[PDB]
RNA sequence: AGGACCGAACCGACUAAUGUCGAAAAAUUAGCGGAUGACUUGUGGCUGGGGGUGAAAGGCCAAUCAAACCGGGAGAUAGCU
RNA sequence: GCUCGCCGGAAGACCAAGGGUUCCUGUCCAACGUUAAUCGGGGCAGGGUGAGUCGACCCCUAAGGCGAGGCCGAAAGGCG
RNA sequence: ACACAGGUGGUCAGGUAGAGAAUACCAAGGCGCUUGAGAGAACUCGGGUGAAGGAACUAGGCAAAAUGGUGCCGUAACUUC
RNA sequence: AAUUCCUUGUCGGGUAAGUUCCGACCUGCACGAAUGGCGUAAUGAUGGCCAGGCUGUCUCCACCCGAGACUCAGUGAAAU
RNA sequence: GCUCAACGGAUAAAAGGUACUCCGGGGAUAACAGGCUGAUACCGCCCAAGAGUUCAUAUCGACGGCGGUGUUUGGCACCUCGAUGUCGGCUCAUCACAUCCUGGGGCUGAAGUAGGUCCCAAGGGUAUGGCUGUUCGCCAUUUAAAGUGGUACGCGAGCUGGGUUUAGAACGUCGUGAGACAGUUCGGUCCCUAUCUGCCGUGGGCGCUGGAGAACUGAGGGGGGCUGCUCCUAGUACGAGAGGACCGGAGUGGACGCAUCACUGGUGUUCGGGUUGUCAUGCCAAUGGCACUGCCCGGUAGCUAAAUGCGGAAGAGAUAAGUGCUGAAAGCAUCUAAGCACGAAACUUGCCCCGAGAUGAGUUCUCCCUGACCCUUUAAGGGUCCUGAAGGAACGUUGAAGACGACGACGUUGAUAGGCCGGGUGUGUAAGCGCAGCGAUGCGUUGAGCUAACCGGUACUAAUGAACCGUGAGGCUUAACCU
């Protein structure tokens, strides 16, 4: 359950450290994003040697909850931090090049292939 | 009675 | 909406509740009949036959779980010596309430609530 | 209406005319006073002061 | 809160024709004594169902 | 030693709620500021109405104050309802 | 009478100020107590308040009042 | 104006834990505060908890939530030192 | 600026986005040196803003515990 | 002898502030609003120079004019000063289309997409944060869209009080001064227990006529009607290339509403366990009371969503805009004058719900009542005895039904409620005993003990036999039918 003024950890070495989610994209009067959907964010805090820096204002993707993603067999898979992969605003392509902590099986449909494929795990 | 009190205050209406 | 709920409220809280239920209990037992309102009564049958089913069987820790309620040791006394041996054959429901009129203080369905006993 | 302070009629009639000009993209504000129509003459007196001086300054810059 | 004038007589009557108190007149026998007692109520002197089952 | 600090009695009412034909014509609840000094309080006196008093609000002066209450001019006056 | 619960730097016990018998006993409840009322700080009757050692009375005094004569002021009176 | 959640000066004043007249439970002592019995609807008050975010709510971190005690280490700008 | 109408005057910072705030620019309608000016340690139930923790404030409310509200017995108003 | 110039001259002789104000009043007279009009505002139309490679009319359009609305400011004071609470915000909405999107079409300066303009269509939807008290405006990011207005610029006997106008204080300006400033800024008590209409629900009496138990048909009324993205068609048509279809089908999403705890959670002060301070059971152990459920940790059943499904339709009839066929008036032409076939989320159905109080009171099935008499204003009359029939009502056990009524199950020919047995679940190795250790404590019996609201059984207890209401077959007229 990732909302407006969500603060989320960046999980790909992008440069990003702390990144705030100001609107969920998809759909007008929506509350909260899902297993892969596309957030909006800014930059609150950021390394010196990446590749973004403090204050830019793109897209990113969901990949860890803590409130939970369900699988269809009756289980949920709950993480202890939330967490994005950024994305390049128009193809979305992600900046990182390595990417720390599992991902979610249903991440993977046509667009997110570069994240899955460079998951360590799942 | 003895004492009927002052009124409420009322609405400003100025 | 209390969808299958059970517990009476009596419009008190859990302590004074559980505290006049404990002293309740203890008179029924002690004197064997007495007379209140009716869903006293009918709370006070949730109460007085689990205390007599600890009573079917005497021990050391039944004593202890015995005493653990009434908080008073004539009524447990009076317990596993005396209603034990008495009420070994019949298998619940020792209890019996009589509905007698109403109250002339504030109109309450009143009821003597008693065991079955007084053959003496 | 405007913004401003003190009077029932302040805040129920309106009292700010903004002028928007289309080609060059100016506001004049006299969210001023009493009524909106002095307020209008007052904001078309501000924007041919500003044309004026605007143009002005081209030509001495010019 | 406030009203604006008061209700009549027969605003009163009509308003209080649904207070009227209804009575059981089912008083029962009982079996042994014969006494007059309402339905699952002992009587005056404590029989029910012909048993003494106050015993006092 | 401190017109020192935190914090009870005590003094006052800064926020929110309950009331607002209230438990009470200013209150209570949960937090507050001071609490060894420009502090608080009991008892008994003094200052009084174009005056008294005021770390000053034109506040208070017996629940009434930019001129208290009581009685008398007075059944004032009123082109007003 | 049996237990449950509350305060316990008080919601305990003595007084000062202030009330004026509200103290106790017997009897009764028409009026009062925001419900019954055989209960009472409610009605009726009776009893109860014992000081050389407690406090008041008495000596003196602060703030302050009155104030012989005395000063001032139409009078009333003001100061002392 | 009431058998009123208000105010009223002085004295005695214990046990355990506690720095303490705070606070928690008790002794000596008085009380259960002159409407009760049911049911546990919407709504109102005092509260308790809560997945995920943590002020995005609102004029405003208002209210709530959070810190909180003893011993030790260490403590910046500035300064009237 | 507690000052300022034009005005949300202009630049930079803070936020993704800031008519509030800070440091300045002086074009001071209409600041100003005892009806005192500029700074100033400490202090303030002082005005505003930001940062961390914290949470039902909110997203979006849900349940539970007592006091009312509902019914019965007794007493029983008020504004109008 | 008076510019007693306020000049039929109140004194020979007189300026100001009140937001500290106070009284008698007024809608004779203002602010907020309602009323009349529409100068102004918005929108529509007539003429036409001209802009547009030509070309007024694809889209605009000067100079001019005519109209609609009461949405802005205006004008008059018709109603209110023995009181109509106003701005903005939160919740709750309703209506019109001069339509923001979705839908159906015409023109195009429309190759396709994306467009410009115009008509019909209100069925549905119609933002999130910063600033400002602000409606509004700008910024950032979405969306298919971020519609205009009315309803006392909707809504304070629904809520604040940020701003504005009670009392305090200040900055700048004016005034000799008191004071004033629609020039800010600091802070400042917003009452009411619902008599009537209305609305949300829920009941009693009576009616439909002999009564009752059910089952429905159905008048009429109500709820909902939103659509994105991806893929196939299809890189197809079109297009030099880039780009990129219409129509149709399928899947997955956001919001809305409904349903339910099967999964995941929350609550679960009635279940279990840990622990602190004190007290009690004569003491150890063990347990209980208080301190917000003491602090917490979980957690049964119910409630609830963040959890899971469902739906917006498909289809039919009649159509608006529009496209047409045949076809005269008017030998041609012509969608219309006669007629016919198409044509939208608009209308009625079709999806679902309430519903015969629809006093027009409906239809079907079934059950039950077939006993004598007097008085007589022989009236659809009144009275007495005997019987109480089907059924209903009262009481009790009670409910995933419920404020109270009402509804459902049961009442001994019983599983309706309570109790008991077993299972399940939850907390988690109870107490006692034995062993090791100076001790706290650890281990075995034991994954025990305790279990609320759960399940399957069990009459162990409580729902007693009875009493109450409701009746003797049911009005007049006419026709068809067996006698």
């Amino acid at each position: 359950m990732i909302q407006e003024q969500t603060m989320l950890n960046v999980a790909d070495n992008s440069g990003a450290r702390r990144v705030m989610c100001i609107k969920v994209l998809g759909g007008s009067h929506r509350r909260y994003a899902g297993v892969g959907d596309i957030i909006k964010i800014t930059i609150k805090e950021a390394i010196p040697r990446g590749k973004v820096k403090k204050g830019d204002v793109l897209k990113a993707v969901v990949v860890r909850t803590k409130k939970g993603v369900r699988r269809p067999d009756g289980s949920v898979i709950r993480f202890d931090g939330n967490a994005c992969v950024l994305l390049n605003n128009n193809s979305e392509q992600p900046i990182g090049t390595r990417i720390f902590g599992p991902v979610t099986r249903e991440l993977r449909s046509e667009k997110f292939m570069k994240i899955i494929s460079l998951a360590p795990e799942v | 009675p003895v004492y009927i009190p002052r009124p409420r205050p009322p609405h400003p209406r100025l | 909406m209390r969808h299958r709920k059970s517990g009476r409220q009596l419009n008190r809280n859990s302590s004074h509740r559980q505290a006049m239920f404990r002293n309740m209990a203890g008179s029924l037992v002690r004197h064997e009949i007495i007379k209140t309102t009716l869903p006293k009564a009918k709370e006070l049958r949730r109460v007085v036959e689990p205390l007599i089913t600890l009573a079917k069987t005497d021990s050391v820790a039944n004593r202890r779980l015995a005493f653990a309620r009434t908080r008073d040791n004539e009524i447990v006394a009076k317990l596993f010596n005396e209603l034990g041996p008495r009420f070994a054959s019949r298998a619940g429901g020792y209890t019996r309430i009589l509905k007698c009129g109403f109250r002339a203080g504030d109109n309450a369905p009143m009821a003597y609530i008693e065991l079955v006993d007084r053959s003496e | 209406r405007s913004s401003g302070a003190g009077a029932q009629h302040v805040n129920t009639t309106d009292s700010a005319i903004r002028i928007t000009h289309l080609p060059t993209g100016i506001v004049v504000e006299c969210q001023d006073e009493r009524s909106q129509h002095k307020n209008k003459a007052k904001a078309l007196s501000v924007l041919g002061a500003r044309i004026h001086a605007a143009e002005m300054a081209k030509r001495q810059q010019a | 809160a406030v009203q604006q004038n008061k209700p009549t007589r027969s605003k009163r009557g009509m308003r209080r024709s649904h207070d009227a108190l209804t009575a059981v007149t089912s008083l029962s026998v009982d079996k042994t004594s014969g006494e007059k007692h309402l339905r699952h109520h002992i009587t005056a002197d404590g029989y029910y169902r012909g048993r003494k089952v106050i015993a006092k």
